[PDB]
């Protein structure tokens, strides 16, 4: 129930193809409004589990948490 | 060659001919005015006082009926060295002559010393007929102008054939210098028609209609706020006041006309709002963004957690979020391609 | 070929028929003026005259009646022959029946000669329906414009608009020369209307309502400046005082619309304008550069020969001269990007 | 597919369902004004009758505040159809809720029989609170006007980047015909207002401020011509009387702006008066010369007969001639240039 | 580079004194009505609350005189950094140092302690001159605006002569969002004018100038429907009540300049009704042939059937068919012309 | 006393060319507006009798009709 | 003292180069505004007496009449 | 602390290069608002003595003239 993540992800892009690794996802959501700690970024760790590399696949891995 | 120099000092002469004539157009008035105002408040009393300042308009309509002719027959050499013909029979056309005429009839009415405190009437007309001798401003004011003293505008203006019409320099004024020249032309009218009210209506019984009147009851007739505490009693004073209606509507409908043309965004305007609309529609982007992520994470967290009322309104602020993101791509996309 | 010259002989005959008729009706409210105004001063000594007076109205009437069914001839003829029908029974429609039944009976409503200075409400109000014969005016206004007389005229206007609306014709009229027109509606509804209210608020006592009042009540009421020393005291006088504003605020509106648009520079006014504001930019330029260095080697001068400390104004009349000489180079290069 | 059909039957659906509700609001309305009417002339000995008529006004109130409820559920079902969502706990939101509880706490206002000529204050409140039921209108007039009533046009609309709004479809009825809405608003506003104030200033033995006077002050308000004879002289109906200027001046800038665009030419105009006028300026041109070719002649026959008298007007006509070709030819080019 | 960051800090503190200045400005204007209302009403035995109230405007006074001071001080720091210079004796001209002065003395107008319910006319002239202390709010509201926060912004702007200046800001704000600050102005004027006007005009027997009435006797010169049962009596109420019309006629004009822009479509609103009525184009041309083809049917079988009445009206019929289609036929044609 | 009349019958185009046949015409007359029955159908088959092979030629026979 | 006597003759032009013969002068001088005779014609004759020919050569026998 | 300093001089250009002489600086400042002598030639003499020959190479010597 989802679409455009394909800019989406561009959006808040940093290695270029959207595969923003764990901290930097962590850096983009502190940054931007509320700002956390070692509960965020284990959280972090957990959503990016599913890729299990850093790497977050969003085109693949956005279905599970969109659903 | 010297026609251009005959040409300079031609409109050179024509020029200070024009101003003097103006300038002596107007001492005649004051002098009219003083001597109404003269026998009304001084009274029979005064009689060699008047006489002196009634024979001083006389020489002075006589000085002036002189500037006119002088002006006329620059204005025929400026035609005959525009069109060169050495025949002054032919280049008088008799349209001109009337004209030339009807000038000479309309400046010289003066109320002469042919033979208590009230203008009999004929007398009180023909002071009142001395206002007409303003048709001389608009020359005054278009020749001096500047436009006609170039060669170089003469012809572009011939190339235009745009006679150089005095609609043209009252737009340029209206265009450059607005405001200044409707305040003057709305106070320069509400004290020379409360004189001429007060003329037509003034009483001698408690002085019922004299300038402490009249000042109040024109400028709420030019502007329809009519009240009705004082109004005319005199036909003389209600025609007056008719002709101060239908010009207080021409005002109103050149103040809109004015007034509409300044709200315009010229060329860099729109440019400096394109681009403050473009820094604030991206931060607001990215702010969506943040908050659409951070807020499905959160709804994610709460489900785990097993509540489903934080989950219920997190989904809420979820589908908020991305309608107002969605919304506010389309609103970019919208005005770069219309930027582009 | 035969058509080709019928169509224009039957338009002709057309033009004519059209235009009697105005003379025809103008005559009958001519008359009805004169017999009103003639039954109220004179009296019920003048008997006779008013009979004589009574029945010119009918037969006027007569013979209008006589030429709107001609007129409807003449265009059921022209329809066949652009439609080329051989029958005239399908060329009627039920539709131009009631129209022409309903044109037939508008017009037909007269006084009459049937069966002490007041008029009955029967007469009064037959009189007064006499002024909705002005439906004429718009069919031969625009039949002697010529828009439509010539063939080349339809053909060309059969591509875009085959049938020439009355607006058409009233956007020329307004857009080719105002001013001439407003004024004579503003001038022909002031005297029309005076005699209405007259008529209807008639009083025998001092005559209270006559036009002596009427032509007074009617202009401050048309340009909304209404005072309230006269005002209307009858039913049938309450009415046309609120079709009088109605007339006037869409006037007004006119007006501005008007102004609005006669003070808009053209594509020659502009291009002398530019040419002006350039030349002048470039006199400024260059007194401004001639200033610049003047100033800079007086202040170079009264710091070299050690003048006191009085040489800081130098400083400032130098940078104020450098800020004006770039803002006139900003001002002049934009300039130089629009015009090119 | 199933829900291709779903969403129009339920939009249909709720088309009556929201236009039954327009026509039930308008029962309690017109049974007031006649309970209001009634409790005036009727006095004390009518009483069953007034029971009767004021529960009526209850059961219609009733039965309408089960309208909207349902009309609500509608529109929740579109939301979850349009999201896709399946709990009706996330489908409501507070300031959803917010609205609807306005709703049914503004509709439900009525001088419910709760318990000798005048409301006493708390009930004539009440019942003039009744008006707050005309925000119904808009949705309905929105609804029925087949923007969202048609399959393809909603699906374009998406992708139009348009979002539907009550301003649209105002616009488009504006542009479609101005001239009846204008004046259905400005006479439906002087009777539910003729009334409000009637009500306010309704005065006992002297019988002065009933609707036969407030009908006069009414309409000389909206058009700022107050006379001034009759004025409030209430607290309550001096909010009235300045509550519509405020809405005249609007209607009188809204007619200002529809005539300023009403003024204007279309397309085929614009070319249909370019060759009319070019016609005859060729005309003119080539009439021209034969005036000067004759004119020449005539003056050299006339000097050679020697007379020279009427070969110097000759000679003036043929200099007017010449000019007057010369500037019908720049005119000519002029034109040829716009029209290229 | 920290003159980056010193620049920013600079216009930071020019902004909080900018900012302060103008709530420091309020209290003396709110104590002012507060001591004049307690002196009216509450008469004698109040003095040492007078004096008390009295002496907060002086202390008030004494510290807005030193937040001006500071602020052209942060002025000339900030033109010295942008220009470069040291050890001041350029930057203080001789017009600013009259502009200081000159707000110097202005500010500094108060009713001061130094040395029955009537105030005097040196003190009802110095209450009312502390209204001048009202042009700090244009120059707070466009410091406070941010349009010279940004540097980036301030630096690509700097490269035309943009000037920022008050009339950008004003135009940025009425294209916004108008109505609102309309409104406002509309209902902050109707008091800061009608408490003046009692001041002017306060009777101490049987009140007849105080705000039972101004409140009543504005509203109906604003809009220029002076009723005429309240009018002024005081010189001093009368010129105050000439300066209401003035800004009631220049609203109206602004009035109407907006709404003529807000009465026109955008750029997707043009294509949406321009498909809207294309649709219903084909289909209505689509019905017409259809009707067409029926009527042409209908009519041979009605000849077949030899009755000569509904046959006519068939023929009749079927010509204005085919008239409509082919006027409906041009029209898409014209659509096609002006889309393409 | 007619023109366009190409695309007249373009309008109701059934076979690509204008010749829609006498059921083709018939359903045309009767979805728009009036409907009518087996003397309609009748009726459309006498009007088409000219042609008299069903595809309506009405190029050719339009003049007899719209005479 | 004359200019665009090309486009002048150009507009009562008969023969194609502006050299009108005498009666196409003549009926170019009655058609339009006042009408004459013989006296006219005679007028004519002695007027295209300096072409001699018939064919007047405005833009030869123009400067003479102008002067 | 100037700029365009190119335009500044090719505006009052008498040499094609901006280096106009003492006598053509001298006539150029005299002619538009101020005039003045033999002071003024002197003047014109010494701000010259920093190019030393003539031709005002402005280019180069502005910076000394506007520090
Ligand atoms: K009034
Ligand atoms: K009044
Ligand atoms: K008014
Ligand atoms: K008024």
């Amino acid at each position: 129930s989802e679409e455009e993540i394909r800019e989406a992800f561009r959006v808040f892009d940093k290695d270029g193809n959207g595969y923003i690794s764990a901290a930097e996802l962590r850096h983009v959501m502190t940054n931007l409004g509320e700002k956390l700690t070692d509960e965020e970024v284990d959280e972090m760790i957990r959503e990016a589990d599913i890729d299990g590399d850093g790497q977050v696949n969003y085109e693949e891995f956005v279905q599970m948490m969109t659903a | 060659l010297g026609a251009l120099r005959r040409r300079k000092r031609l409109l050179e002469q024509e020029k200070s001919l024009a101003g003097w004539a103006l300038v002596l157009a107007g001492t005649g008035i004051g002098l009219m005015v003083l001597h109404a105002e003269m026998l009304w408040f001084g009274g029979c009393s005064w009689a060699l006082y008047l006489f002196l300042v009634k024979c001083t308009i006389s020489i002075s309509t006589f000085l002036l009926l002189c500037l006119i002719v002088a002006f006329h027959a620059k204005e025929v050499q400026l035609f005959m060295t525009d069109n060169g013909l050495r025949d002054w029979r032919v280049a008088l056309t008799g349209r001109q002559a009337a004209q030339i005429v009807l000038e000479l009839v309309v400046c010289g009415l003066h109320p002469a010393p042919v033979r208590p405190g009230f203008l009999g009437q004929g007398e009180a007309l023909l002071s009142l007929a001395m206002l007409l001798r303003l048709y001389l401003v608009p020359r005054a004011v278009l020749l001096r102008s500047g436009v006609l003293l170039n060669a170089s505008y003469r012809s572009i203006g011939a190339l235009n054939q745009v006679r150089f019409r005095h609609w043209f320099v009252a737009k340029l004024y209206m265009n450059t210098h607005p405001g200044r020249l409707l305040l003057g032309l709305t106070l320069g009218l509400w004290l020379t028609t409360a004189w001429v009210l007060s003329v037509a209506e003034r009483q001698a019984v408690n002085a019922t209609g004299h300038l402490s009147d009249t000042l109040w009851l024109i400028p709420i007739t030019f502007l329809t706020i009519g009240y009705g505490d004082v109004v005319p009693g005199t036909m003389w004073g209600k025609i007056v006041c008719l002709c101060t209606g239908v010009m207080g509507v021409c005002c109103t409908a050149l103040l809109v006309a004015v007034v509409a043309r300044k709200l315009e965004f010229n060329k860099a305007e729109k440019h400096v709002h394109n681009f403050m609309m473009d820094i604030q529609y991206t931060k607001e982007m990215k702010e969506s963004a943040a908050r659409v992520l951070q807020e499905a994470w959160m709804f994610y967290k709460h489900t785990r957690r097993k509540e489903s009322h934080a989950a219920r309104r997190h989904q809420r602020k979820l589908l908020a979020a991305i309608n107002a993101f969605r919304q506010v791509k389309l609103k970019h996309r919208k005005l770069r391609e219309q930027v582009n």
